[PDB]
């Protein structure tokens, strides 16, 4: 017959195959996948350059935790169908050129569509307000006004919960927290507990950015765990 | 001045098309099949559930032998199953995790997948050692590869997110014919039963029919309101059905060159992810984002059963060539054979 | 506590001592005391005997020796005149609080058994709920049900109507299943405190470690208690407090209860931190008292929190409000803890209710 | 002149589609009923097969 | 077929008035969020304003807030953009864009280069 | 205190003591 022999070799081959999928299950659950999603003017290219060990994949680790960050560069500008591939990622790292006033409503509308997407309404966003040093120079110059592109900035004061670095003008801090509050105004207006926004103010020369993402991914995982308990 | 008069002349041509299409609409498929006896309630049970995939199962393809499957997942794995004895025959580790499609060669020798890396990777099953080696990388697309279906061991047609389908020569690795015409991302194909034409629904609410030898668009079909996500030929190859984000499926006729029937329920406000036909073409299976797969009477538009079973949206669906099963992948990482 | 069997032996000893001892009245045994030689015409006083546990030992019993050397008889009877009123210087109508408490907890431990036997099936019948936080829950649910079962068996064996084997097994099972409920409470507290307080805890590993800790480590100090009790002071059915052999089984239990309360503070100190550090502190409405209190309340049944109030209490007398409230508190809440745990973490669970919503559609429309 | 190439190819494309031999749906629908009705007994999903003949049980 | 025929717009003196109208056909106009996008000469497309299916979740861009009003009429199947007190900054081609999918609070690539569900546009030019 | 173990001990002592009281009462009365 040898009909048993063919079936015996099949269960033998499945047994071998299944024990690699167990080894592969360990590494897959270990690594945190991130989607790096910004603009050409945003300066995502400098955050990846600060990450130390079609779709560009960047590997880094912090405290023996592996991270995989994907720069989806190579697709066209229409991103309503490949954005659905990344519904399982730990976080979306959003990078915004905070100094580029003209394009900020592009960044806010992109942020709004990701936040309110059916397939991304459980993915937290680690917002990075890049190019802070350029914003500082632009504000002190007094040539280009934030109030030109945002009439809500006429009546805005620095929020009480603010931690300006020493030697920052009050002017530069109002601009910093107004831009940031525009993102947090979208974040707080929906989502209803499944996902959160993590704004940071990042320079080109800043180094502690892998740490910030490691910290904010830890907070994302903690809050995931303790919503299954209905505590948060 | 010539550009100004050309667009209005182009609008003049489609005025004849609308006249020609309504000149041939003497009846409705809903009118001729009025006296057809209903198929009745179709009870289908999950015969097998194929577990093994760590992440979303994002595509799937049966073999001509009607026994083996392939499945692609976003975990970067690519598994050939044996749905008869639910065993894993192979488990191909992909270079790029993000794969958006997969096909099983009709000869059964090859497997091809690709996704967001813009490349189609032919994999050879019958190797020297007994492992699986990447036969070729088909590079040249400028966008994510959405669907690749095989013609022979040596030809493959690939959809793309760059509004372009292409026919490749696997031996040499360059595109032999490039199909251009679509406005948005191309989302699906389906070869003809005779393998001379194929259709392609894109993200511009418009499916085109292509001639593979000639390399030019024969007919374009509109009628949908949103992105077309799935498409399949009718088993005789004189018609096809399309799913879309507007929560409707449409039956087109190629010779009548217009819409023939629509498949909607007022209760349905979720888009169709997958579409397939039974062997006789009397049923139209269709995946949804509401995690079900409604079964339609393809000649009476009457929902005639529901394949509920999945914990997440139904990515892929597929009726077997002998017609004795249907497989339904999902983002919950579980294929399910029904019958 | 001196048993009747013990007291009867001590009387038998005093009797043998009296017989070895055996015109004045003659010494005799009256079934309680050995009366000495009596001087004729005199009252004879004997100290209320030490070997009678319940006697007033500062008192005397009296006989009368008549002038002829005969013990005086009760008039109209053949019995010897004897006055033991100083010795018996109040047994009548002591204790029925124990029966009221019995009803307090048999109600609670019954609904805690009725609700949890439902909860274990629901967590087992739905394969999508097979997490490794429901795996810890299923073991915790089992511990509460066995603790209620053990208590029901223990009352029906000991209190109601060679040989001592049968009841000694009821007590050693009672003392084990009561310890494994205080360590499956600690496991649940230690597991939740590991998912938060260490960066990317392997949510699926350490699972065999928890299981051999909830069920295993209780079985170590119970076997140590049984060992020392069997070799030293093997009296009775072990339902009677020896010297200090109780601290062999219940310092590990009190160790658990202080640790859970430490772990309870840590989880509340980070729900508070997280409810402020939300969306860069802007999502917070500064009234998160509504969500912090509600998240605190649901954690009280899950941890051992009502155990902390009466934990370092000594052994007090059964009368007196410190003891009466301790048993009317502890037996009222120990009873219903399995009820609230089953409600909060299986019945009003969103993820379980959500599966119920979908499964009714599958079980009806198909 | 960027859109000259786009316009010239599209206008001629609608000419190619305009020159097709259309048929009445009356005849198209009958040719779909016939194929679905000729293959009536060859469809396992439409007409359930015995457990004897079913490879999945 | 999805048709978005635009209307209105022309040579207007600064501080003038305009009313742009897009006529929609080949879909149920009441299921989609309609947008307005413009492309200034020498610049890429920019989003102007949107309006929910019901017509109760209007938003504008900073530049034109309080100066433009967007309205829709589901019965007529049309979308309006009232423009008043115009600037030389406002010279651009105005395209009436439709959200890609129905019953969604998200629009993903309305301002993209080659978008399917956008109008051909009307040239609104402001000068003397 | 583990209240349940304390109640076990207390209950047992109580029942054994009335047992010892019943016996004492009758015997002491007979002796009287």
């Amino acid at each position: 017959e040898d009909q048993r022999n063919e079936e015996k070799a099949q269960r033998e081959a499945n047994k071998k195959i299944e024990k690699q999928l167990q080894k592969d299950k360990q590494v897959y659950r270990a690594t945190h996948r991130l989607l790096l999603l910004g603009a050409d003017n945003s300066g995502k290219s400098t955050i990846v350059k600060q990450m130390r060990i079609g779709i560009f994949e960047t590997k880094f680790q912090v405290d023996k935790v592996n991270f995989h960050m994907f720069d989806v560069g190579g697709q066209r500008d229409e991103r309503r169908k490949w954005i659905q591939c990344f519904n399982d990622v730990t976080a979306i790292i959003f990078v915004v050129d905070s100094s580029d006033y003209n394009r900020l409503q592009e960044a806010l509308n992109l942020f709004k569509s990701i936040w309110n997407n059916r397939w991304l309404r459980t993915i937290s966003v680690i917002l990075f307000l890049n190019k802070q040093d350029l914003l500082a120079e632009k504000v002190l110059a007094g040539k280009s006004k934030i109030e030109d592109y945002f009439p809500e900035f006429a009546r805005y004061t620095t929020p009480e919960d603010a931690t300006p670095e020493p030697g920052e003008d009050p002017r530069v801090t109002r601009a910093k927290y107004f831009i940031r509050d525009e993102f947090l105004r979208i974040s707080t207006a929906s989502g209803d507990g499944r996902h959160y926004c993590y704004p940071h103010f990042t320079c080109a020369v800043d180094t502690e950015n892998a740490r910030r993402i490691f910290n904010d991914c830890r907070d994302i995982i903690q809050r995931m765990h303790l919503r299954q308990y209905e505590l948060l | 001045s010539e550009l100004d008069q050309l667009r209005q002349e182009a609008e003049q041509l489609k005025n004849q098309i609308r006249d020609a299409r309504k000149a041939c609409a003497d009846a409705t498929l809903s009118q001729i099949t009025n006296n057809i006896d209903p198929v009745g309630r179709i009870q289908m049970r999950t015969r097998r559930t194929l577990r093994g995939h760590l992440a979303k199962i994002y595509a799937m393809h049966w073999g001509t032998d009607s026994r083996l499957l392939v499945s692609a997942s976003q975990d970067g794995k690519l598994i050939i199953w044996d749905s008869y004895t639910t065993n894993k025959v192979h488990a191909i580790p992909l270079r790029s995790s993000w794969v958006m499609t997969c096909a099983y060669a009709p000869s059964g020798n090859y497997v091809a997948c690709g996704g967001l890396d813009n490349i189609c990777s032919i994999y050879n099953l019958k190797t020297r050692e007994g492992n699986v080696r990447v036969s070729r990388e088909l590079a040249g697309h400028t966008g994510y590869l959405s669907c690749c279906r095989f013609l022979d061991d040596n030809q493959i047609v690939t959809s793309s997110g760059d509004t372009t389908c292409a026919l490749w020569d696997i031996e040499t690795g360059q595109q032999t014919t490039t199909f251009t015409g679509h406005t948005g991302d191309v989302m699906s194909l389906s070869l003809a039963p005779d393998t001379r034409l194929f259709v392609s629904g894109a993200c511009d609410a418009s499916a085109k029919l292509w001639d593979v030898r000639e390399g030019m668009c024969r007919q374009t079909f509109t009628g949908h309101e949103s992105d077309i996500n799935a498409i399949c030929f009718f088993p005789n190859g004189n018609a096809f059905a399309t799913g879309s984000d507007d929560a409707t499926c449409r039956l087109f006729d190629l010779r009548a060159d217009q819409e023939l029937m629509t498949y909607s329920h007022d209760n349905i406000i979720c888009g169709i992810t997958s579409v397939s036909f039974s062997k006789s073409g009397r049923l139209l299976l269709a995946g949804y984002d509401d995690f079900n797969c409604n079964v339609w009477d393809a000649l009476k538009a009457d929902r005639a059963g529901v394949l509920a079973g999945h914990d997440n949206r139904v990515s892929c669906l597929g009726v077997t060539d002998d017609g004795m099963a249907v497989a339904t992948g999902s983002w919950d990482s579980f294929l399910k054979i029904w019958n | 506590v001196m048993t009747k069997e013990e007291q009867i032996f001590l009387l038998h000893r005093a009797q043998a001592q009296c017989e070895k001892r055996l015109r004045p009245c003659l010494p005799e045994w009256d079934h309680i005391l050995c009366w000495p030689l009596g001087a004729p015409g005199e009252v004879v006083a004997v100290p209320c005997p030490d070997y009678i546990y319940d006697f007033n030992h500062k008192g005397h019993a009296y006989r009368r020796c008549d002038r002829n050397g005969s013990w005086e008889l009760v008039p109209g009877h053949n019995r010897t005149w004897a006055n033991y009123s100083e010795c018996v210087k109040n047994e009548t109508r002591e204790r029925e609080v124990f029966d009221r408490l019995g009803m307090i907890y048999t109600v609670g431990y019954s609904v805690s058994l009725a609700s949890l036997t439902v909860a274990v099936l629901i967590l087992a019948y739905f394969r999508r709920l097979h997490c490794t936080r429901n795996y810890i829950h299923m073991h915790l649910f089992l511990s509460f049900m066995l603790r209620a079962v053990s208590i029901f068996v223990k009352d029906a064996v000991l209190y109601s109507g060679a040989g001592y084997a049968g009841c000694r097994v009821a007590v050693t099972f009672f003392l084990y299943f009561l310890a494994t409920n205080y360590y499956w409470i600690l496991v649940e507290g230690l597991y939740l405190h590991s998912l938060i307080f260490m960066a990317f805890f392997s949510e699926k590993k350490y699972l065999w470690g928890f299981t051999v800790f909830g069920w295993g480590l209780p079985a170590v100090f119970v076997a140590v208690w049984v060992s020392v009790r069997a070799t030293l002071a093997n009296t009775g059915c072990w339902d009677l407090s020896s010297g200090n052999k109780k601290w062999i089984i219940q310092v590990p239990i009190l160790a658990s209860i202080v640790l859970n309360f430490i772990l309870f503070i840590n989880i509340v100190r980070v729900l508070a931190t997280k409810l402020r550090e939300t969306n860069a502190g802007r999502c917070d409405t500064r009234q998160q008292y509504r969500k912090l209190l509600k998240s605190t309340l649901v954690l009280m049944p899950l941890f051992g929190v009502h155990y902390i109030v009466f934990m370092a209490t000594p052994y007090t007398e059964v009368s007196g409000t410190l003891w009466q409230v301790q048993m009317h508190y502890e037996m009222l809440f120990n009873s219903f803890q399995g009820f609230f745990v089953a409600i909060i973490y299986c019945f009003c669970n969103g993820e379980v209710q959500a599966e119920i919503k979908k499964s009714w559609s599958r079980w009806t429309l198909a | 002149t960027a859109s000259i190439a786009q316009a010239r190819k599209l206008v001629e494309q609608l000419k190619m589609e305009a020159n097709i031999d259309r048929i009445k749906v009356s005849k198209a629908a009958a040719d779909l009923m016939a194929y679905c009705e000729a293959h009536a007994k060859e469809d396992p999903l439409l007409t359930p097969v015995p457990a004897s003949e079913n490879p999945f049980r | 077929q999805v048709q978005l025929q635009e209307s209105g717009g022309g040579l207007v003196q600064p501080g003038g008035s305009l009313r742009l109208s897009c006529a929609a056909s080949g879909f149920t106009f009441s299921n989609y969020k309609m947008n307005w996008v413009r492309q200034a000469p020498g610049k890429g497309l920019e989003w102007v304003s949107d309006i929910s299916q019901s017509g109760a979740s209007i938003s504008y861009t900073g530049s034109v807030k309080g100066r433009f009003t967007i309205s829709r009429d589901n019965a007529k199947n049309t979308l309006y953009l009232q423009m008043n007190s115009l600037k030389p900054e406002d010279t651009a081609v105005y395209y009436c864009a439709r959200c890609p999918a129905p019953f969604t609070r998200d629009c993903f690539d309305v301002t993209s280069t080659t978008y399917a569900y956008r109008g051909q546009g009307t040239q609104v030019t402001v000068s003397s | 205190a583990v209240s349940e173990h304390q109640l076990l001990h207390d209950k047992g002592k109580s029942i054994q003591d009335l047992r010892r009281r019943f016996f004492l009462h009758h015997l002491i009365a007979e002796i009287h």
